[PDB]
RNA sequence: CUAGUAACGGCGAGCGAACCGGGAGCAGCCCAGCUUGAGAAUCGGGCGGCUGUGCCGUCCGAAUUGUAGUCUGGAGAGGCGUCCUCAGCGACGGACCGGGCCCAAGUCCCCUGGAAAGGGGCGCCUGGGAGGGUGAGAGCCCCGUCCGGCCCGGACCCUGUCGCCCCACGAGGCGCCGUCAACGAGUCGGGUUGUUUGGGAAUGCAGCCCAAAUCGGGCGGUAGACUCCGUCCAAGGCUAAAUACAGGCGAGAGACCGAUAGCGAACAAGUACCGCGAGGGAAAGAUGAAAAGGACUUUGAAAAGAGAGUCAAAGAGUGCUUGAAAUUGCCGGGAGGGAAGCGGAUGGGGGCCGGCGAUGCGCCCCGGC
RNA sequence: GGCCGGUACCCGCGCGCCGAAAGGCGUGCCCCUCGGGGCACUGCGCUGCAACGCCCUGCGGGCUCUCCAUCCGACCCGUCUUGAAACACGGACCAAGGAGUCUGACAUGCGUGCGAGUCGACGGGUUCUGAAACCUGGGAUGCGCAAGGAAGCUGACGAGCGGGAGGCCCUCACGGGCCGCACCGCUGGCCGACCCUGAUCUUCUGUGAAGGGUUCGAGUUGGAGCACGCCUGUCGGGACCC
RNA sequence: UCGUUCGUCUGACUUGGGUAUAGGGGCGAAAGACUAAUCGAACCAUCUAGUAGCUGGUUCCCUCCGAAGUUUCCCUCAGGA
RNA sequence: AAACUUUAAAUAGGUAGGAUGGCGCGGCUGCUUCGGUGAGCCGUGCCAUGGAAUCGGGUGCUCCAAGUGGGCCAUUUUUGGUAAGCAGAACUGGCGAUGCGGGAUGAACCGGAAGCCGGGUUACGGUGCCCAACUGCGCGCUAACCUAGAACCCACAAAGG
RNA sequence: UAGGAGGGCGCGGCGGCCGAUGCAAAACCCGGGGCGCGAGCCCGGGCGGAGCGGCCGUCGGUGCAGAUCUUGGUGGUAGUAGCAAAUAUUCAAAUGAGAACUUUGAAGGCCGAAGAGGAGAAAGGUUCCAUGUGAACGGCACUUGCACAUGGGUAAGCCGAUCCUAAGGGAAGGGGUAACCCCGGCAGAUAGCGCGAUCACGCGCAUCCCCGAAAGGGAAUCGGGUUAAGAUUUCCCGAGCC
RNA sequence: UCUUAAGGUAGCCAAAUGCCUCGUCAUCUAAUUAGUGACGCGCAUGAAUGAAUUAACGAGAUUCCCACUGUCCCUGUCUACUAUCCAGCGAAACCACAGCCAAGGGAACGGGCUUGGCGGAAUCAGCGGGGAAAGAAGACCCUGUUGAGCUUGACUCUAGUCCGACUUUGUGAAAUGA
RNA sequence: GGGCGGAAGACAUUGUCAGGUGGGGAGUUUGGCUGGGGCGGCCAAUCUGUUAAAAGAUAACGCAGGUGUCCUAAGAUGAGC
RNA sequence: AAAGCGUGGCCUAUCGAUCCUUUAGAUCUUCGGAGUUUGAAGCUAGAGGUGUCAGAAAAGUUACCACAGGGAUUACUGGC
RNA sequence: ACCAAGUGUUGGAUUGUUCACCCACCAAUAGGGAACGUGAGCUGGGUUUAGACCGUCGUGAGACAGGUUAGUUUUACCCU
RNA sequence: CGACUCUCGGCAACGGAUAUCUCGGCUCUCGCAUCGAUGAAGAACGUAGCGAAAUGCGAUACCUGGUGUGAAUUGCAGAA
């Protein structure tokens, strides 16, 4: 080792040349997946090629909780509130997730509206030729039906940027933003000592 | 590009540029960072002081997301304001900038601000950043 | 991507994941247990029959120390209730799969040549100027290529339409109810030992010891007790797709190698040959367009030679395209008293060099262009 | 007497006459006063020194080619070494093969593009010789845009001076004055670790008017970076070859 | 290996065939002897292009610039920073 | 008298020889003083014939990197050793890395350093032949019956006759 | 010198441009002419007989005198060292192109029977026998052969193997083992049951399966003939035996 | 008299064990660093590390004597096969270039350099002075942060063996114990 | 009499941990300088004087010596001597 | 009395990284769901030591020996 | 002591010995060099591998500049 | 003048470089999923008018059968 360089740290002490992965088959991977998608599209026609409907969820972890993305499936309550029976939804194009929870009302409301929005623009062919049972559709509807492609219900990742104009009022100018943060941090760290001094009050006092 | 490599200019020269006396031998100093405290001690101490030893305390299972706080200064808040809305204003009427919609969590106080009042609405802010915003005539709003 | 990061490490050399996020692809199921008891409703086998991957009859047997049905926590059993939902086979196909055939235009004129596929002239095809063969650089000579046409045979269990059959008092969905609500044991879990891990008072795994619970159990990356909080339900089982692919078979390509290269092997190459054996392991491609592969005469014991014959050519003559060097023979020339070769000079010989070296330009006088 | 050179300017020539040509020939002022001397006004153009030879397809001319002769010089290369012609090693000869490469990380330099941004590198779409090309996403993927702390945490309140390339104003101009980039030097302000400090306010433990520091930072008071390509260097890899 | 000369020759004798013991193992009237011309640890293939601060070599031309055998530290003194 | 010294060189060592100097005026200080007392700094305004000789563009600034880290030789100073073509130091130069002329021959001794040429002239060293250049012009000494003697280094010769 | 850089030369592909070639491409050869300081390059002549070159950009398994370098080929050594153990050959004739080396006859010698004689086991595999034969091979030679080519040739109730056990090996149930594999007396309804019976039943079951000797143990043969090559006893004749 | 666990006893000896050492005495000889017999302040003998003897035996080491002889004085001669010459056949090692000397200098012993001596084609048989001749990357010695065989009071371990608890592991009786 | 016949007997043994022993065996190490190396010394950290050439630096297994401590005073200060 | 002197010894030697352990200091920071509360982990400054003293955890023998090298280095001739 | 290197300088006991020392003869039994001349000239006694014995040393493997015994001596045909 | 040695040129040898090729190799990419007690992979021996090897086959032995194509196989001979 010699002149002012960075400390070398390459991990090449094993038999690494036996596990080299090259990517010469990358263009062929794209073609096989394209043929796979195209062949799948015909075998599901007229069902949409994006797949079943996915609900709106907030992401986890501070860094991303301000961003909305597609989740696995609708909860049981979202399905029941929109009146889509549990065992019928996957058969008509709606995914289910028996594991997800509804802790905040707004999230539940948003995903309910998707199910009605999906139900509104959903059309279902009969299970046989002429019999029309519940949930089927008019022949006019079933001729106007095509294989929609792409994202037929897009998900906006987050809040659109808006810079409004308001009037700066006297209360707004008096508010101490930094003072509020420091006193609220203070309360958090004194929580135990305050509760302990309180707790020992009823033990002794 | 083999044609510009310099070994092509030393063809016909015996040693290939590595000397007759001290040759090009296999690993005459050891491999890698061998001898950081023995025969490379001057080099490690000169160019990489602090290299050896243990400082601070461990943090089992560190997750970066817990530590994420992007920051923006006040000097950059007015690029955030669109021009037409930068026109719509009065003496008391100011635009409001939710830095959270631009990917920022905290507001720092480097740089100057124009006289025009502004309402910065942020998750976090520093002393000086609010001191400069108030001194422009605007206000600060805390959100989550 | 996180990330050469948190961590681990004679905290040295070094080592090193996961969560979040973004994509590819997405699909969930089935058991055991309280729950047939007016009734083993289940299953195998022989035999017989038929529509034959199965169904039917009958006789033996398995199984009550438990086959079937319900049910699987997302639940569920019950009860009630307007309601809402359910059976199959034909007929023709479309796709995907293999195979066989059919498909443009000059071989017109001259020259060179052994050979025209070369040159010149005159023409033509082109949704076909990818490639190969044919006596020299061939779009038009032949096979092919483009556009497609046809005939034969499959597997298929995917959907596209016409036909008859019409799904239920069983089950399922949905509305309420609160009475029940069963959920895997030498297993979990703890100690200790060894291994492993980034896993640090112990990441997984395994031995042995101890050995559970049912307001209970497993987790929340620092061991511990208590209060709260978030979270999931182990000890039984199945499950495509996205992924991998120096072997097999069938293809298609290449800024790769060009017979000491490329696989060891372009060829009767894992051969010949070696070793008791396990094993080791080569060398070696090219006549000519066509064998037309040299009749015959003469010398010789013969091999062969000398004449001749074939060929464009044999001096291309069966290890034969070209045919370098080292080294060797013959002919001609040159020099030499225990090296030779070498660098500068020049002199003698050679051998070779005609862009090696010119004969034109200006005034003029005609005599014609 | 030797070597070089032969003139596009420096010399020289024509513009007047004489003279084969050297060369000479005019006037006026100063000087000695012989000889004659010195100075004078100067203009237009032009501007590669000559004379004779020898040979001319020859038995000629020259030659960087070959051989030989002679004089002078002259030890066999490669290598390690203070020192090789060495009684140091390797080399009988010839042909063919034969050794700093590829990759990953980083760095400086240079080139290209864009620039507080910059990358389309995993995918998707489209593409009829193309595994190519072309489009798309990114509102936060990487790096950069902010740092100091072990951590809890806090997070740059706006710079003067000396010298300065260059520009401008003034002077007949030499000299003067004004503004002064980059860079060098000097002193500071601010952020943060540590220490110190404490008016007011406040949810009583927080805030922070003022005031700080022989302390420490890979800080700030200059947004310059990101991507690609090439040489070189360090390191890991068979790692220049045996 | 050959020539001459030597040791032993009813014995712990010579010898064929069969069979047993296999590599840190065997077997040894003991010499580290022998175990297929291989023995103070056989042979074959692989890990393996093992490592070497040590020896050898390291392929075209011209032009320009042009050293060091000294300092400090190192189980450092044929090495490296 | 290296490990004694009053005295005390030669050579070598350090600093200075202006524009980065000086002054007047009026300001700052939390330092200093009995105190404008000072110390320093700031702003302004004036002066400053460039303040010895010689020579000359600068590593001035910065980056990246190679080779080297066995040395050896000569004059001088110098340690150990009887000494050594020995071992170890000080200053300078050379060789190594460099051909060329001379010393017959030689890595470092003398001259001198270099593109390919023509002409001239030199340095060290030479001028009887080898071998280019005088058997040149002068004055002495030497006679060897030991190989007389005859080249800085350098290839010895001593005490004694 | 070590070392660094610049500008060139040369080799092979790729993208482009510009071209040569059956009226003779590449490669190779030359006492041919030239250019360049040089790497190299251009042309002439010949040989050859079908491909090749220059320029711009770009790329690489890109330049040899060495490595006791790798593979192949070639010298000097050098017609040299050498062909010398086992007593030995000679004369006529035949044959033949050719005779020291083949064949017949005669002579002289050797092995001297613990043999240089006659037969086998192992090992070999056609070497056996006839006919023919160009090269090679038989370290001189050859008409010749253990070589080459084409054919032919091995006959069993009695010789062997085959049967039996030795030392010893393998082995079923069982024990171990992650598994490949390792254990045979451990004793298990041990493998197999054996014998009399069939017209069915009875008895008994003890130390137990297999392999292992062309020299151990063991059903049975002798004499005389016969081929180019088979047999003493395999074929023929005769005579026997199990 | 100091000391030790005991202080080398019986024996043996310049011995295959003695440095000095060719010990001293005797004997063998013309002459003996040899041999044998004695002597013993034994560098550094000695008792199953076996001490001292010892008939027979030995391809074991050593000294002397008789016989014998070319071992020698001192060489000569003879036989066979070679070498030698011929026909046929026909390698290899080695090889920078080569191949006459003297002195000098030089990496301090030259075939080449300097200065001298010299030096005449082409061949045959021998010889062992030189080629610091060939053979083989010195085996001695050193170095290397290269090994390996062997040892142990080296460091770190390990099969085995000894020891305890638990497990296998049940039954019931007493004595000291809690 | 539903005991094949005896002996030991919940001790042996097995399995898992614990301590001890363990060159039987495995792996490895076994400094440097040095007038070769080894043995000796320490010229390896380190002070004074000298070598040292009147600035500073300056070598040798050069020379004469020293160091790994000691001190509540042998540290501080004042006064007297 | 005071000016002053005093940051060990009149001056020139008398001594020690990382990792680890241990102590002192704050009415300090963390154990990442929130707390109380033992334990642990940090910040600053010392001590436990590396004398081969810029700091590996380390006994022999080889005549049975091996390898890479060295004329940087002994044993013989030669040289001073 | 000089000139003088022309000629000569031996046979044996003991020792591997160079060296030494005796016996004897002799005119005398001087001294040295030539890679301490001379191993493709010999020999192999010593020394100098591997076997083995003794003594001293070492816990041991083993050591011995102590004594002892047994232990392979290759090639010329090249140039001179 | 000759022999020998060295050398220059021309021709002829020796040898297999160079050039020009290539039913082979290497590399990348794609599709598919198929051994065996119904006896596999591998081993052996046979088999053709004239065959040793390779290739093929199995006493039906360089093939039998069906189907497609539509007039050869070929070194020689023969049925055709
Ligand atoms: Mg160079
Ligand atoms: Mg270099
Ligand atoms: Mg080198
Ligand atoms: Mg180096
Ligand atoms: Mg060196
Ligand atoms: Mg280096
Ligand atoms: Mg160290
Ligand atoms: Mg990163
Ligand atoms: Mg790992
Ligand atoms: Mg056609
Ligand atoms: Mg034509
Ligand atoms: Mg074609
Ligand atoms: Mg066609
Ligand atoms: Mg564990
Ligand atoms: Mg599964
Ligand atoms: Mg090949
Ligand atoms: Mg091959
Ligand atoms: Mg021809
Ligand atoms: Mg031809
Ligand atoms: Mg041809
Ligand atoms: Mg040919
Ligand atoms: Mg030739
Ligand atoms: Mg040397
Ligand atoms: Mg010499
Ligand atoms: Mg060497
Ligand atoms: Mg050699
Ligand atoms: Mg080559
Ligand atoms: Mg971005
Ligand atoms: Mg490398
Ligand atoms: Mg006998
Ligand atoms: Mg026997
Ligand atoms: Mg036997
Ligand atoms: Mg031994
Ligand atoms: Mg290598
Ligand atoms: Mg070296
Ligand atoms: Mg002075
Ligand atoms: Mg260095
Ligand atoms: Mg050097
Ligand atoms: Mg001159
Ligand atoms: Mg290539
Ligand atoms: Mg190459
Ligand atoms: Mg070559
Ligand atoms: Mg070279
Ligand atoms: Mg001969
Ligand atoms: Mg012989
Ligand atoms: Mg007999
Ligand atoms: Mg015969
Ligand atoms: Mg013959
Ligand atoms: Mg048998
Ligand atoms: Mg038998
Ligand atoms: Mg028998
Ligand atoms: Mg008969
Ligand atoms: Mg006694
Ligand atoms: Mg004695
Ligand atoms: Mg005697
Ligand atoms: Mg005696
Ligand atoms: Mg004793
Ligand atoms: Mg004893
Ligand atoms: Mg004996
Ligand atoms: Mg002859
Ligand atoms: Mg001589
Ligand atoms: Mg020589
Ligand atoms: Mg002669
Ligand atoms: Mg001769
Ligand atoms: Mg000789
Ligand atoms: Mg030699
Ligand atoms: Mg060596
Ligand atoms: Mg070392
Ligand atoms: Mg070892
Ligand atoms: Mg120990
Ligand atoms: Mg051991
Ligand atoms: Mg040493
Ligand atoms: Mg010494
Ligand atoms: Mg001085
Ligand atoms: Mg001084
Ligand atoms: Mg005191
Ligand atoms: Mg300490
Ligand atoms: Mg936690
Ligand atoms: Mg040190
Ligand atoms: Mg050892
Ligand atoms: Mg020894
Ligand atoms: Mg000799
Ligand atoms: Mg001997
Ligand atoms: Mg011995
Ligand atoms: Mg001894
Ligand atoms: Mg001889």
């Amino acid at each position: 080792v010699k002149h002012n360089n960075v400390i070398p740290n390459g991990h090449f002490k094993k038999h690494w040349q036996n596990y080299v992965k090259t990517w010469f088959n990358q263009p062929a991977r794209k073609q096989r997946r394209r043929i796979a998608r195209q062949k799948k599209a015909v075998k599901i026609f007229p069902r949409p090629t994006s797949g079943p409907l996915r609900p709106i969820v907030q992401c986890q972890t501070r860094k991303y909780n301000m961003k909305a993305r597609a989740g696995r499936g609708f909860t049981l309550e979202e399905l029941k509130s929109a009146g889509i029976p549990k065992k019928l939804a996957p058969t008509i194009g709606i995914s289910v997730d028996h594991r997800r929870k509804n802790r905040s009302l707004e999230g539940m409301q948003s995903n309910i509206q998707r199910l009605k929005t999906y139900k509104a623009k959903l059309v279902i062919f009969p299970r046989r030729a002429r019999k029309v049972k519940a949930g089927d559709s008019t022949p006019e509807e079933l001729a106007n039906a095509t294989q929609v492609q792409g994202d037929y219900m897009p998900i906006a990742r987050g809040e659109k940027r808006s810079v409004e104009v308001v009037k700066v009022t006297e209360e707004m100018k008096e508010f101490k933003a930094y003072g509020k943060l420091r006193v609220e941090r203070m309360n958090q760290r004194q929580l135990g000592a305050r509760q302990k001094k309180a707790a020992e009050a009823e033990k002794e006092e | 590009t083999t044609r510009f490599k310099k070994n092509r200019k030393k063809r016909g020269h015996v040693s290939a540029g590595h000397g007759r006396v001290g040759k090009h031998r296999k690993h005459p100093g050891g491999r890698g960072n061998a001898g950081g405290m023995h025969h490379h001690r001057i080099l490690f101490d000169k160019y990489h002081p602090g290299y050896f030893g243990k400082v601070g305390m461990r943090y089992f299972h560190k997750l970066s997301n817990r530590f994420y706080t992007p920051t923006v200064n006040v000097e950059r808040l007015w690029s955030m304001v669109p021009s037409d809305k930068a026109a719509e204003a009065g003496g008391d009427k100011a635009p409001v900038v939710d830095v959270s919609q631009f990917g920022y969590f905290k507001v720092l106080g480097k740089g100057m601000l124009p006289e025009k009042p502004i309402v910065v609405k942020a998750k976090l802010i520093s002393k000086i950043a609010e001191k400069k915003i108030k001194a422009a005539g605007g206000a600060v709003v805390l959100v989550a």
